[PDB]
Formats: C-alpha cells, structure tokens, sequence
C-alpha cells in the first residue's frame, strides 16, 4: 500500500487474496474427511458399548 | 561535465531532507519511468542512502 500507487497496487494485492484463499479451503476440505472418520468410528464405539 | 559511460562516477547522498517534487523543475525531462516504487508518494518512505 505504502510503496505502489493503486492502479498497479490493486493487481499486486490480487494475487495474494487468490493464494490466500487456496490455502483456507483445503484445510475446511481435510477437516470434512477427518471429521467422516471420526464419526465412523463413533458410531463404532457406540454399538460397542 | 559529465563522464563517459565507460567511467561513470558514483555519488554518495546522506544526512538530509530529500523532497522529491523539486527534481521536476531542474530538467524537462516528461517520462520519468520508475521501477521498484511508484513516484508519486517517494517522499513519505525513509531510505538508508
């Protein structure tokens, strides 16, 4: 912000929300496979019980 | 006088206020391309030389 004006600033800025938002969603995307395993062997423990 | 290409001399500026906005007035020159940082806001950053 404080180096470039916006007219190039705005494309320089760009380019990390892309990045930055990649790197969010597959950590939703791996905690949704944890969470099915978890689940699974929940429902394992109470039928064991 | 100004040196050849060959030879060009370094000059060293420090221990100063630098204000970028009258370096128009003393050349005509119009284009002033810029690299690394836009010239617009070049006097609101502290440089080490």
């Amino acid at each position: 912000l404080s180096r470039l004006d916006p007219p190039e600033a705005e494309v320089q800025i760009d380019r990390l929300i892309t990045g930055r938002l990649q790197s969010l969603q597959t950590y939703v995307t791996q905690q949704l496979i944890r969470a099915a395993e978890i689940r699974a062997s929940a429902n394992l423990a109470a039928t064991k019980m | 006088r100004f040196a050849s290409v060959y030879a060009w001399n370094r000059k060293r500026i420090s221990n100063c206020v630098a204000d970028y906005s009258v370096l128009y007035n003393f050349a005509p020159f119009f284009a002033f391309k810029c690299y690394g940082v836009s010239p617009t806001k070049l006097n609101d950053l502290c440089f080490t030389n």
